[PDB]
C-alpha cells in the first residue's frame, strides 16, 4: 500500500490494491505527486514501466463528479491501445460508482456513439478515443467538451509527427477550456518534437531426430509452461499440429495471419489455458510472461542479439529458468561459439542423463 | 513417532518469566528496554542514544 | 472355486437372502382384443465347456459338469474362514486383486462380524485379528487395483474401525517395504507412478473437465503411490495447488486419509526448514500452507485433526511451520484481516452498531460474516482435546522468547510484530465463533490467566472486556470488582491509585464512550427487495441503543470524575502508554478518555 | 518373464504418440 | 458383432423418421428460438403408446400404431395441471389401458385417463397433500400395485392403488438419509414391487422394502463420491445399473449386492441411460454431449456417436416391445429410429 504515501481517496486505494499495485516505481513517484496539483507533465520514460497508472491515479484523484459533464479527455494512436486504456480505467474506478468511463474508435456506428453519450446511464466523465472520431463527435457537436479540465495524450510524439493526428489533436483542444490540466506522455520524445540465474544448454544432433526428440524432452523434464522457438510459419504450424495430435495441448502464434487471432490466443495462452505455445521471432521482444520456466529453441538464430532476446522471455525479473538449444549446421555452432565471446556464458553440451530439476526452480 | 512423542499440557506452558526488575553491573538496549518500558518508564531520559545509565 | 467355498458362510452374515426374493424379470405384456394379457419370457438351457455362466439374449449357458463341487464343503465359521485362507489366499498371493468381488465379500464379512459384538467386552481381540487379517492378505491386493474405487472404498469401509495408529502402520509397511522386494506389487506401483506424473504435466484451466474425473480415479484407485508426485508438484510449483484442491471434490475417504497421511510425511521428512541465504523462511512452507488451508476450506470431509494435533504439539519447540500453517488458517479460512492500514472514518465505523460495523468489514475487503460456517467447523476442531487455552498460552509465551533471540534489529522488530499480530487476529476469531457459555467454558477464566502465568494485563482485558461487559449490562445483579476480584494484578502496583481509576479505565471501550450520529445518518441517507429489509429493519434502533449507553457511561463518568503529580505520574505509566501502544482503537480511546473525565 | 517383466516395470517405454509419424 | 451391425444400420440414410409434434413444425416454419425443454417422456408398458411433456406445459401422447408414425394418432392438449404450473413428471399406470398419473411440482397429483376417439384428456381426480409438502416425482409399482410420490425433501408416500390409491404410507427422508441435506434425485422401482431403490445426491444409495405397505429401510450403501443420476434394472433381473455424475457407471448383481463390471472409458458425467427390452446393450448419454452405446455382457464399447451441440439436454429410450429407441434430435425434435425390417435382435 505505498499509495497510502501519496494521500489519495480511500476508495481510490481499495481499487488500486485489489489491481496488485503495492511499491511505486520511480516515474510514478516522481511524477503524480506533481500532477495531482493541476501541473502540465510531459513524460518520457521505458516502455512497459507503468506510464499509464501515472495519469490514470492523477485524473481518477482530481475528478469530482458531474452529471453529463466530460472534463478528461485522453487520445491515443490505435483502437486496441483505446481499448486498454479504457480497461485501465475501469479497472482503477472499480470502487468509484459515480464515475463513468467510455472509448471512442473507428469502425462503429457514429449514431451509436451518440445515443450512448446522450444516455445518462452512460454519460461518461472519462472518454478515451482515437482523434479521428472524437473529432467527428465534436464537429458534429455530438460531444460537449466546454468543461474539460484534464486533457491526456499518450504516444504524444507520433500524435504530433503525422499531420491528420496533430490536426485532429488540435481540433479537440481547441474546443476545451484553456484553463485545463495538459499531460503529455510517450517512450520517445526526441529534440526535434503551461510551465511543465538462467541456465543454458544445447543439443548438437541432425534435422531428422527433432521431432523424436522433443517428444522425450517433453515428457522427462518438469515444466509449468514451453515456447518452442522456430525460424518459420510453416514448420511452427506444422509442428503445432502434430503436438496438438501427440496429446499436448498446443498454441502457434506467428506472421503470415490475421491480427484478430493472433491477439487472441496470444491473451488466451497469457491466462494459462494451455501449457504449450510455439512461436516464431516474433515475439522475440517486448513480451513479458511469468510462468515460463522451459524453454526449447528448435532453431537457432542468425546473431546473437537475437538469441539473447529470445533467452529473455524465460527467467523473467531475475528468476530461475532453464534454457534449451538445437544446433544442426555449420552457422549454429558459429552463433553458438559467437554468444559466449560476447555475453561471458559457458554454454554446455547438454548431458544425457538430464539435468536435476531444482536447478532451474 | 518422535514428533507425537512430544509432551503437550497446561503444566508445560508455565514457563514463568523474569521479574521486571532488572539488576545493574544495539540490540542489547532494546531488549532491556522493551522489558523496562512498564516498571520505570519515566526514569527514561538518561538512555540518550547511549549505554543505559544507571 | 474360493469364492463357491465362501458363498454360504457370506449369505448367513451381511443378510442378504431376506432380500434375495427380488431377482425376477417382467412379464411380457400384450394387448390383445382390446385387453391387456401378461406373458411369462421363455428360455432355454444349452451346456459348453465355459465355466462361467451367462445369458446370450435369448439362451443360458451352464457348465456341463455339473457335479464339479461335489469334492469341497463350504466354511460354517469365519475360523474356517481364516484356516483356509492360509491355504488358498497364500497361494493366490498379490493377484487377489485380480477377482474385485472377493475383496468386497471379505471385507462385509468382517463389518458385520465386527458390528455383531459391539455390546462385549471382547470386542477388542476380533479387531486385532482382522487387524492381521487385513494387514497379511487383502490390503496388499487392494494395492494392485486399476481405476476400480468402489473395492477400494469396501476395504476402507473395514479399515474404519482401526485405530489410526494401524492403519499408519499400515500404509507406511506397503510404502516402505512391500513395494519393492515384490515383483507384481512393484509393477503396479511404476505404472501407477509414471502415469500419474503423466497426467499431471497436462493439467490446465481449459482441460479440467475431463483431466479431474480422470485425475480423481487414478487417485482414488491406487493413492499411496500416486499422491507423492503430486504432492511434490504442488510443494513447489504456483498453480498446480489450486487444480488439485479443485479436484479433491471427487475422491472417496480411502483418498482422504492416505492425503492426510503424506502431508504428514512431507511436513516431517527431514530437510531445512530456513532458506539457504539467511533468515527468511524457504519458498516451499508458504506453498504447503497455502494448499492446506485450501483443503479446510472447500473440501469439508476431510478430517484434518491430526494436523491440528501436529500444530499443539510442534508449537512446543517453536517450529516455523506450525505459525505458518496456523496463520494461512486463520486469514484463508476464517477471513481475519489485519488492522495495518486503516483510514480514520474505517477505523471509527469499525465499532460501532452492528450494521455500520458490517460495511466497515466489507469495506476494508473482510470477509468474516460469510463463513461463519466453515468457521465454526475449524473451531470445533480445535475444541476437541480442549488445545484453545494451550495454542493462546503458547503463541504469547513464544513471542517473548522470540523478543529475547539475536539477530539484526531490521527482522526482529518484524519478526514480533508478526507474531502480535498473529495473536490478535487468532483470538478475534475465537471471540468471533465461540459465545455464551461455550466461551467461559474454554477459555480459562480471567484470575488464572493473570494469577497463574501471569499475562500483561492489555491482553487479559483484551480477551475479557467484552464478556464483562455483556454480563455487567444485562444481570445487573454482579458487579466489576467482585466478577474481576483476585486478581493480583502483578506489575501494577496498584499502591498510590484508586482501583476505581484502574478498572474504569480498562474495563470501558470505544463504543461506549463516543457517538458520532453522523455515520448513521450517512449510511442510512445513502441506503435509501422491499426497500433492502426497510433500511436493514430501521438501523436507526442501535443508534438508539447506542445513545442509550452513551448516557449510562456519561452519567457514571460524572460521579467518577467528581471522586477523582504522583496519581498523574503513575496514570501514564500504567494505564494509558499501555493501552495506546496496542491496535488503533486502543490509542483512539487513550485519546478520548484524556478528555471528557478530568477537569 | 521375470527379466522382461521387471525391466519393463522399472525403467519402462515410451509409447509413441506422435514420434516418427512425421519429418519436416 | 451382429449387434454393431445392427446399430450402424439403425444410424443409416433411411431408416429414420421425424416424429411430426408441434416444435417439429415451428423449427420447420420458422427455418425453412429459445428450445423450452423435454422435462420427461415415458412409455406404455405394452409399447403401444407415448407420452411426454415439454417446458411450455403442453403434454403430447402418441398412439403408435405405425412405424414412421403414419397412422399415429396425436391427442395434443394445452398446458394441463394449471395454467401457471407445468408437468414435470407422469406414469402410465401398468394397471389399465388409458389412465396417467402426472405431478406439477405442487401439492397435488392429477389422474386423468387420455381418450382416443376424441382428442379430450378429461381429469378423473386430483389427490391432495399438506399444504407445504412439494412433491415432483410419481412412480407405478410394474404390476399396478403401489404408487410412490417422493419431494425434493422431506416427504414420501405410498398409495394403494387397489383400494382407490388410499393412503397407505409415508416417510420422512431425514429418517432414510442421515446426512447434512441430502435431495433425492432419482427413484426407481425393482422388478415386480418389492423393493425401491433410492439415490440421494450426497452419494448413498438406498434399498426400502414395501412388501405390505409399510416402508423400511433395509440397508444403505456408499455406492458413489458424487450424486447419483439414473438407475435403470435390467429386464431378465439379474443386475441393476446405477450411472452417477463422477463419470462411473457400474452394474451391481443382484443376489448379491456387490460391484461386477464398470465402465472405464468414461471421461464424463451422466445425464441419462436406458438399456434395451432384451438387457443386451446399454446407452449411455454423457454431458460433453455425445452418445454411447455398450455391451452389457462383456464391457467394451461397440458404437459411438456425436450430439454435436444439437438439444445440448438429449433423451434416449428403449422400446419395451420392440429393439427400436426413441432420440432427441436437433433443435428438442424427436427422432425415431428403426431398421423396417426387423422386430427384435432375435430375428436378425
Amino acid at each position: 500500500t505505498g499509495f497510502k504515501d501519496f494521500l489519495l481517496k480511500p476508495e481510490l486505494s481499495r481499487a488500486i490494491i485489489d489491481c496488485g499495485f503495492e511499491h511505486p516505481s520511480e516515474v510514478q513517484q516522481h511524477t503524480i505527486p506533481q500532477s495531482i496539483h493541476g501541473t502540465d507533465v510531459l513524460c518520457q520514460a521505458k516502455s512497459g514501466l507503468g506510464k499509464t497508472a501515472v495519469f490514470v491515479l492523477s485524473t481518477l484523484q482530481q475528478l469530482d463528479p458531474v452529471p453529463g459533464e466530460v472534463a478528461v479527455v485522453v487520445i491515443c494512436n490505435a483502437r486496441e491501445l483505446a481499448y486498454q486504456i479504457r480497461n485501465e480505467y475501469l479497472r482503477f474506478s472499480k470502487y468509484m460508482p459515480d464515475v463513468k468511463t467510455a472509448v471512442f474508435y473507428g469502425g462503429t456506428p457514429i449514431s451509436k456513439d451518440a445515443e450512448l453519450l446522450k444516455n445518462k446511464d452512460t454519460a461518461p466523465h472519462i472518454v478515451v478515443a482515437t482523434p479521428g472520431r472524437l473529432k467527428a463527435l465534436v464537429r458534429e457537436k455530438y460531444i460537449d467538451l466546454s468543461h474539460v479540465k484534464n486533457f491526456v495524450i499518450d504516444e504524444c510524439d507520433k500524435v504530433l509527427e503525422e499531420l491528420d493526428m496533430r490536426r485532429d489533436v488540435q481540433e479537440i483542444f481547441r474546443a476545451t477550456p484553456r484553463d485545463k490540466q495538459v499531460m503529455m506522455f510517450s517512450a520517445t520524445l526526441s529534440q526535434e518534437i503551461q510551465n511543465p540465474g538462467l541456465q543454458q544448454y544445447y543439443i548438437k544432433l541432425e534435422e531428422r531426430e527433432k521431432n523424436r526428440k522433443l517428444a522425450q524432452l517433453l515428457d522427462d523434464l518438469e515444466f509449468n509452461q514451453v515456447i518452442i522457438f522456430v525460424k518459420s510459419t510453416t514448420r511452427a504450424n506444422e509442428l503445432t499440429k502434430l503436438l496438438n495430435a501427440s496429446n499436448f495441448p498446443a498454441i502457434t502464434v506467428h506472421g503470415h495471419m490475421k491480427q484478430e487471432e493472433r491477439i487472441a490466443r496470444y491473451k488466451a495462452f497469457k491466462d494459462f489455458e494451455k501449457r504449450i505455445c510455439v512461436s516464431t521471432d516474433v515475439f522475440g521482444r517486448g513480451i513479458d510472461i511469468e510462468r515460463i520456466n522451459l524453454a526449447i529453441n528448435y532453431d537457432l538464430t542468425n546473431e546473437a542479439d537475437q538469441y539473447l532476446h529470445r533467452v529473455g522471455r524465460a527467467g523473467r525479473f531475475g528468476t530461475k529458468g532453464l534454457a534449451i538449444s538445437f544446433v544442426s549446421s555449420k552457422e549454429d555452432e558459429e552463433v553458438l561459439a559467437k554468444i559466449q565471446e560476447r555475453f561471458d556464458v559457458k554454454i554446455a553440451e547438454f548431458p544425457e542423463e538430464g539435468i536435476d530439476p531444482s536447478t532451474y526452480l | 513417532n518422535n514428533v507425537w512423542k512430544i509432551p503437550t499440557g497446561l503444566d508445560k506452558i508455565e514457563q514463568e518469566v523474569k521479574k521486571p526488575e532488572g539488576v545493574y553491573e544495539i540490540i542489547r538496549q532494546w531488549q532491556t528496554l522493551r522489558f523496562l518500558r512498564s516498571r520505570y518508564l519515566f526514569d527514561f531520559d538518561k538512555v540518550n542514544e547511549k549505554t543505559g545509565v544507571d | 472355486v474360493f469364492e463357491y467355498l465362501l458363498n454360504p458362510l457370506y449369505t448367513s452374515m451381511t443378510s442378504s437372502g431376506e432380500s434375495k426374493d427380488m431377482a425376477t424379470a417382467l412379464m411380457i405384456t400384450r394387448i390383445d382384443n382390446g385387453i391387456l394379457a401378461h406373458k411369462p419370457r421363455l428360455i432355454h438351457k444349452y451346456k459348453t465347456h465355459e465355466p462361467f455362466e451367462s445369458l446370450e439374449l435369448n439362451s443360458s449357458y451352464v457348465f456341463y459338469y455339473s457335479e464339479w463341487n461335489s469334492n469341497l464343503t463350504p466354511f460354517a465359521s469365519v475360523n474356517d474362514l481364516f484356516e483356509n485362507s492360509h491355504i488358498y489366499l497364500s497361494i493366490i498371493g498379490p493377484y487377489l486383486g485380480r477377482i474385485p468381488t472377493l475383496l468386497s465379500k471379505i471385507s462385509r464379512i468382517g463389518v458385520a462380524d465386527i458390528q455383531k459384538n459391539h455390546g462385549s467386552e471382547s470386542l477388542h481381540v476380533t479387531i486385532d485379528k482382522w487387524i492381521d487379517y487385513v494387514r497379511k492378505f487383502i490390503f496388499p491386493a487392494t494395492s494392485l487395483l486399476q481405476n476400480n474405487p468402489i473395492a477400494t472404498s469396501e476395504v476402507y469401509e473395514l479399515m474404519k474401525f482401526f485405530p489410526f495408529e494401524k492403519r499408519y502402520f499400515i500404509y507406511n509397511e506397503m510404502m516402505t517395504k512391500l513395494s519393492q522386494d515384490i515383483l507384481p506389487l512393484k509393477v503396479s506401483f511404476n505404472k501407477a507412478e509414471r502415469e500419474a506424473k503423466s497426467i499431471l504435466k497436462a493439467l490446465s484451466i481449459d482441460t479440467i473437465a475431463k483431466e479431474s474425473r480422470r485425475f480423481a480415479k487414478l487417485i482414488s484407485t491406487n493413492p499411496l503411490a500416486s499422491l507423492v508426485p503430486a504432492v511434490k508438484q504442488i510443494e513447489n510449483y504456483d498453480k498446480v495447488s489450486e487444480l488439485v484442491v479443485y479436484t479433491t471434490k471427487y475422491f472417496n475417504d480411502f483418498a482422504y486419509d492416505v492425503l492426510q497421511f503424506v502431508l504428514l510425511l512431507r511436513l516431517t521428512y527431514n530437510r531445512p526448514a530456513v532458506q539457504f541465504d539467511g533468515v527468511n523462511q524457504a519458498m516451499w512452507v508458504q506453498r504447503l500452507s497455502i494448499f492446506i488451508a485450501g483443503l479446510a476450506k472447500n473440501c469439508p470431509n476431510m478430517d484434518i485433526s491430526n494436523i491440528i494435533t501436529y500444530i499443539l504439539k510442534t508449537l512446543h519447540n517453536g517450529n516455523i511451520i506450525a505459525v505458518s500453517i496456523l496463520k494461512e488458517l486463520i486469514i484463508t479460512v476464517g477471513g481475519i484481516r489485519d488492522l495495518n492500514e486503516v483510514n480514520m472514518k474505517q477505523l471509527l465505523m469499525l465499532n460501532s452498531g452492528s450494521p455500520l460495523k458490517q460495511y466497515a468489514r466489507h469495506l476494508i475487503y473482510d470477509f468474516r460474516d460469510d463463513n461463519s460456517v466453515i468457521s465454526s467447523r475449524l473451531t470445533s476442531f480445535f475444541t476437541d482435546q480442549s488445545a484453545i487455552s494451550e495454542i493462546i498460552l503458547l503463541l504469547y509465551t513464544l513471542n517473548l522468547k522470540a523478543n529475547t533471540q539475536n539477530s539484526h534489529y531490521k527482522i526482529l522488530s518484524t519478526r514480533c510484530d508478526e507474531m502480535n499480530t498473529l495473536l490478535w487476529s487468532f483470538i478475534e476469531l475465537i471471540k468471533h465463533c465461540l459465545k455464551g457459555k461455550a466461551f467461559e467454558e474454554n477459555v480459562l477464566p480471567f484470575v488464572e490467566l493473570n494469577n497463574r502465568f501471569h499475562l500483561s494485563t492489555p491482553w487479559t482485558f483484551h480477551i475479557w472486556r467484552d464478556y464483562l461487559d455483556n454480563q455487567l449490562n444485562s444481570n445487573e445483579n454482579f458487579s466489576i470488582d467482585e466478577l474481576i476480584e483476585g486478581a493480583e494484578f502483578s506489575d501494577v502496583d496498584l499502591t498510590k491509585i484508586s482501583k476505581d481509576l484502574f478498572t474504569t479505565f480498562w474495563r470501558l471501550s470505544l463504543y461506549d464512550i463516543h457517538f458520532d450520529k453522523s455515520l448513521y445518518d450517512e449510511r442510512k441517507n445513502a441506503l435509501s427487495k422491499h426497500l433492502i429489509q426497510n433500511q436493514i429493519k430501521d438501523i436507526l434502533v442501535t443508534g438508539i441503543s447506542h445513545q442509550r449507553a452513551f448516557k449510562k457511561t456519561s452519567e457514571f463518568i460524572s460521579e467518577k470524575s467528581n471522586v477523582w503529580e504522583d496519581q498523574i505520574k503513575i496514570f501514564l505509566q500504567n494505564c494509558v502508554v499501555p493501552r495506546v501502544l496496542f491496535s488503533p482503537s486502543d490509542a483512539l480511546f487513550s485519546s478520548f478518555f484524556i478528555f471528557m473525565a478530568f477537569r | 518373464l521375470e527379466t522382461e517383466l521387471e525391466e519393463e516395470s522399472t525403467k519402462g517405454v515410451e509409447n509413441p504418440l506422435a514420434m516418427a509419424a512425421a519429418l519436416s | 458383432s451382429v449387434t454393431s451391425k445392427y446399430l450402424q444400420s439403425t444410424f443409416s440414410k433411411g431408416n429414420t423418421s421425424h416424429i411430426e409434434d408441434k416444435r417439429f413444425i415451428h423449427v420447420s416454419s420458422r427455418s425453412h428460438i429459445t428450445p423450452n425443454e423435454i422435462l420427461s417422456l415415458k412409455f406404455h408398458v405394452s409399447g403401444s403408446s407415448m407420452a411426454y411433456s415439454r417446458m411450455d406445459g403442453s403434454l403430447t401422447v402418441w398412439f403408435i400404431k405405425d412405424a414412421s408414425f403414419d397412422k399415429s394418432v396425436e391427442v395434443y392438449i394445452p398446458d394441463c395441471c394449471g395454467s401457471d404450473k407445468l408437468a414435470t413428471d407422469l406414469s402410465w399406470n401398468p394397471t389399465s389401458l388409458n389412465q396417467i398419473a402426472v405431478v406439477s411440482n405442487s401439492s397435488e397429483i392429477s389422474l386423468l385417463l387420455i381418450n382416443e376417439k376424441s382428442l379430450t384428456a378429461s381429469k378423473l381426480r386430483t389427490l391432495s397433500l399438506g399444504s407445504k409438502t412439494k412433491v415432483n416425482t410419481c412412480l407405478y409399482d410394474p404390476l399396478g400395485n403401489w404408487l410412490l410420490a417422493a419431494t425434493k425433501s422431506e416427504k414420501i408416500y405410498l398409495f394403494d392403488v387397489k383400494k382407490d390409491h388410499s393412503s397407505v404410507c409415508s416417510l420422512n427422508i431425514s429418517d432414510i438419509s442421515q446426512e447434512d441435506n441430502d435431495v433425492v434425485y432419482s427413484l426407481a422401482w425393482s422388478n415386480g414391487g418389492s423393493h425401491i431403490f433410492i439415490g440421494f445426491k450426497s452419494g448413498y444409495l438406498a434399498i426400502l422394502k414395501a412388501k405390505h405397505g409399510i416402508l423400511e429401510v433395509c440397508t444403505k450403501i456408499k455406492a458413489h463420491t458424487g450424486p447419483i443420476t439414473e438407475i435403470k434394472m435390467d429386464p431378465w433381473g439379474r443386475n441393476f445399473i446405477t450411472g452417477s455424475i463422477d463419470g462411473n457407471c457400474y452394474v451391481w448383481n443382484m443376489k448379491s449386492l456387490c460391484c461386477e463390471l464398470i465402465i472405464n472409458d468414461l471421461n464424463s458425467a451422466v445425464t441419462t441411460l436406458d438399456v434395451c427390452h432384451l438387457g443386451k446393450i446399454l446407452g449411455i448419454c454423457t454431458e460433453d454431449e455425445m452418445v454411447y452405446f455398450y455391451d452389457l455382457n462383456s464391457g467394451n464399447l461397440l458404437h459411438s456417436k456425436s450430439l454435436a451441440n444439437y438439444k445440448t439436454d438429449p433423451v434416449l429410450k428403449f422400446y419395451p416391445d420392440k429393439s427400436w429407441y426413441i432420440m432427441s434430435g436437433k433443435n428438442d425434435t424427436l427422432s425415431n429410429h428403426f431398421v423396417k425390417n426387423e422386430k427384435n435382435l432375435i430375428t436378425y
